[PDB]
Formats: structure tokens, C-alpha cells, sequence
């Protein structure tokens, strides 16, 4: 055995950031480096969480003042404390 | 907190002169200015570089010890020893989630 050669939606958690990488090259090649794309990871989900509940206490944060989808989520709930 | 010490002098003058039949009126005693009986409220390491579920137990005990208005261990009470202002001073590299 050497196992069944995984589908595109059972391959994840490594292929997921595998395929954002591929995704992101073939952005930066489309574009001619006019975009500059940052690290998905750094932060991950639990840093992000901290960051923004930190919001909620009442003082801005990291991302604050008064995975590239994840600003998408972000803004919705970044709104509500600042 | 200095200008209290006028006031009651003469306050006392006043009562003296008042009644003919005032007898003996103290004098406050020096000592209690020399030797603190009127005020009672007057090893240290930086807490960012220790470990979290240790970090969590110290502030909690420091800080209990930091409101009477004296040290604790890693948040200090900042000297002053007078009137109605005290600051403290927890460690500014302590995390920024817990510090706020």
C-alpha cells in the first residue's frame, strides 16, 4: 500500500497553505511586483484573537489605531472596537 | 498636608484667651513627629522573561500586596508618602494583554 493519491478537498492543512503560496505567486507574477504580499501566518488564529479582543477592553492594538481572506472576517469585527 | 500645622496652633489661641478658666492646654508632643505614629503606609525581577502560568500567580499576589499603598514585589509603589496622589509602577515589559 502506499495509499489511495488524495483529492483536492481531502489534501488540506498543508496543501491549504501549499495552495495559497501557489495562489499568491501567481498574483505577484500577474501583477509585475506592484503588490507585495506579506506573511498568511505570523499572525495565526489565536494571536489574531488576542489582538482584536484587546480592542473590546478599550485600548487599540497591533492592527489598531484611533490565509490573505482573514481581513475580509477582520474588518467586520475590527469595526466594533474601534 | 504642611498646612495643617499653622491652623491648629491657633486654633488653640483662640480658646485661651477666651476663657479665663482654661488650664494646662497641651503641647503636642515631638516625638510623634520624630517616630511615625501618625502614618502607617509609608527578589525584585522582571516579570516579561518568565514563563506564562507563573507570570499569571505573581502579578495577582504582587499587585494584592501593591494597593495598600506600599511595595509588593514586581509592581512598586511609587514614593511619594503624602497627600491624596499615589502612582504605581508595574514592569513595563510585562504582556501587553495582561498589563492593560
Amino acid at each position: 500500500g502506499h495509499r489511495e493519491e488524495p483529492y483536492l478537498t481531502e489534501a488540506g492543512r498543508d496543501a491549504f497553505d501549499k495552495f495559497c503560496r501557489l495562489h499568491q505567486g501567481e498574483l505577484q507574477l500577474l501583477a509585475g511586483g506592484v503588490l507585495q504580499a506579506p506573511q498568511p501566518v505570523l499572525v495565526k488564529e489565536c494571536e489574531l484573537v488576542k489582538d482584536v479582543l484587546n480592542v473590546l477592553i478599550g485600548v487599540v492594538s497591533a492592527t489598531f489605531s484611533l490565509p490573505e481572506s482573514i481581513s475580509s472576517l477582520l474588518s467586520e469585527v475590527a469595526e466594533y472596537g474601534t | 498636608l504642611q498646612q495643617s500645622l499653622e491652623l491648629k496652633r491657633k486654633m488653640l489661641r483662640d480658646k485661651q484667651n477666651k476663657k479665663n478658666s482654661g488650664q494646662h492646654l497641651p503641647i503636642f508632643p515631638a516625638w510623634v513627629y520624630e517616630r511615625p505614629a501618625l502614618i502607617g503606609d509609608f527578589t525584585a525581577l522582571p516579570i516579561g522573561t518568565l514563563p506564562l502560568a507563573s507570570q499569571e500567580s505573581a502579578v495577582v499576589e504582587d499587585l494584592l500586596y501593591v494597593l495598600v499603598g506600599v511595595d509588593g514585589r514586581y509592581v512598586s509603589a511609587q514614593p511619594l508618602a503624602g497627600r491624596q496622589s499615589r502612582t504605581f509602577l508595574v514592569d513595563p515589559n510585562l504582556d501587553l494583554s495582561i498589563r492593560e
